[PDB]
RNA sequence: AGCUUUGCGCAGUGGCAGUAUCGUAGCCAAUGAGGUCUAUCCGAGGCGCGAUUAUUGCUAAUU
RNA sequence: ACGAUACAGAGAAGAUUAGCAUGGCCCCUGCGCAAGGAUGACA
RNA sequence: AAGGUAAGUAU
RNA sequence: AAGG
């Protein structure tokens, strides 16, 4: 609100009639005023969303100017999209050997490359997580309960 | 029409821009009209005025001079 | 099989161009019907 | 289904498009038609799925293939396993794990 | 309930259809049959190129001989 | 000197309908096409074939 | 001589999408072309 | 006894 | 890749 009011009156010469809400600007001046207001809107949207106004496309700019809300998908919704769609450019770059059985009930050792049941569970006990957990451990040292 | 299309395809003529009116403003450039309403309005009105000016220039260019009107009348 | 109430035409970013017709349209907004003003005092108390 | 009802289509195309109501009906009642008590015979396990077909019900098989596309069965199993992994990770000390 | 058919790729060398994704395509290309078909296609291309070169040089020689004969006939007709 | 009628072009603006618009070195036709009503009366194209997203182009997307 | 394996697996649907201009029809306006109609004006 | 074969590509 |  505050910056928009200053934009609407570029100079003290520009005045509003008592019966007109908006300033009396010529047709050409309104172009510059609208450009300035659009720059205001885009800059504040970027500030609130930590994005650059240069990369926004024309449709995105129109959505920002209008009330259309480009809401970030939730963590649940992000997982749904991964499951709903086939793996992107799935590359079977990793082969895993497991002890399984065939269709005739014979124990067999098979090497498989399909990227299913291959997600890694990073637990709180896994040393990889605990290594960075123990990093910067002096934070707990400054505050003690002696 | 075929000659104009051949000129456009050959590159000798720029492709024709869509004809835009006041009622056609949003349907042609709604994305551009939202960001810059007055600028798009000015562009549309400039195109319409260019078309009207071309029409008037064609009509007036081919107009019987006042003395030439008499010459045709003085002869018939 | 659907559960949500059947979806009616909505003014979206797609049909926004259709809004600019020659017919009469009205925009009804009731956001500022019940309106209150609160001030944050420096003591930490806020008034209404 | 609505859009294709008013398009220029050949007889084979329209015949194929009249089966969607039957597919919907078959999959709606699938836990009843697809039974070993109803269709006495051998079972065939649907590929990429844990579903056993007690008879060739192509009207049901086609619509079951869509539901478990993109390895949905494997993804469901993996997601449940992972969720239980987080559940048991959150309770390491209480459960003495 | 709309049916979306998965894209399919046609391997010209083996004259077979395979799924259009990286795993299936790379598995097919890494196979022995695909390599054999590619080598056979290269050999056939080379053989066809050599055969066409031989045919065109033979045609050039034949046309030169026929042109010389026709020129001789035209000269002896002019002298007549 | 203005005004105004008809036809033909050239443009501009606007409205309407896409079961229709064209093509005719095919045929017939005011030396009569075609006639349910009005028949000692009506008077102009008809038919066959071909083109097509029921005129055809570009432009923008996805590809 | 299948089958077992490893991989893919939506194993049954040109599902396309908007803009403009042309084209048809019907006015209106301006200009040109060729013809014409009716009327007004004292020394 | 059937009307209950996925079509494959690799090894 | 293995089987008659």
């Amino acid at each position: 609100n505050d910056r928009a009011k200053v934009i609407l009156k570029p100079d003290k010469t520009t005045i509003t009639e008592p019966h007109h809400i908006w300033p009396t600007l010529t047709d050409e001046e309104w172009i510059k005023v609208e450009v300035q207001l659009k720059d205001l809107i885009l800059a504040d949207y970027g500030k609130k969303n930590n994005v650059n106004v240069a990369s926004l496309t024309q449709s995105e700019i129109r959505d920002i100017i209008l009330g259309m809300e480009i809401s970030a998908p939730s963590q649940q919704r992000q997982q749904i999209a991964e499951i709903e769609k086939q793996t992107k450019e799935q590359s079977q770059l990793t082969a895993t050997q497991t002890r399984t059985v065939n269709k005739h009930g014979d124990e067999i050792i098979t090497s498989t490359t399909s990227n299913y049941e291959t997600q890694t569970f990073s637990s709180k006990t896994e040393w990889r997580v605990r290594a960075i957990s123990a990093a910067n451990l002096h934070l707990r040292t400054n505050h003690i309960y002696v | 029409q075929k000659e104009l299309q051949e000129k456009v395809r050959l590159g000798l003529m720029p492709p024709p821009e869509p004809k835009v009116r006041i009622s056609n403003l949003m349907r042609v450039l709604g994305t551009e009209a939202v960001q810059d309403p007055t600028k798009v309005e000015a562009h549309v009105r400039a195109q319409m005025a260019k078309r009207q000016k071309a029409h008037e220039e064609a009509n007036a260019a081919r107009k019987l001079t006042a003395e030439q009107r008499k010459v045709k009348k003085i002869k018939k | 099989l659907y559960s949500s109430e059947p979806t009616e035409p909505y003014l979206s970013s797609q049909n926004y161009g259709e809004l600019f017709s020659n017919q009469i349209i009205w925009f009804v907004d009731d956001t500022n019907v019940y309106r209150v003003t609160i001030h944050k005092t420096f003591e930490g108390n806020l008034t209404t | 289904e609505e859009s294709m009802k008013w398009k220029k289509l050949t007889n084979a195309q329209r015949s194929g498009l009249n089966q969607i109501p039957n597919r919907r009906f078959t999959l709606w009642w699938s836990p009843t038609i697809n039974r070993a008590n109803v269709y006495v015979g051998f079972q065939v396990q649907l590929d990429l799925t844990g579903i056993f077909m007690h008879g060739k019900i192509p009207t049901l098989k086609i619509s079951l293939i869509q539901i478990f596309r993109a390895h949905l069965w494997q993804k469901i199993h993996e997601s449940i396993v992972m969720d239980l992994c987080q559940v048991f990770d959150q309770e390491l000390d209480a459960l003495e794990i | 309930d709309y049916w979306k058919s998965q894209p399919k790729k046609f391997c010209d060398y083996c004259k077979c259809w395979i799924a259009d994704n990286r795993p299936s395509v790379e598995f097919h290309e890494r196979g022995k049959n695909h390599k054999e078909n590619v080598a056979k296609r290269i050999s056939e291309i080379k053989q066809k190129s050599l055969d066409k070169a031989k045919e065109e040089e033979k045609a050039s020689k034949e046309f030169a001989a026929m042109e010389a004969a026709a020129l001789k006939a035209y000269q002896e007709d002019l002298k007549r």
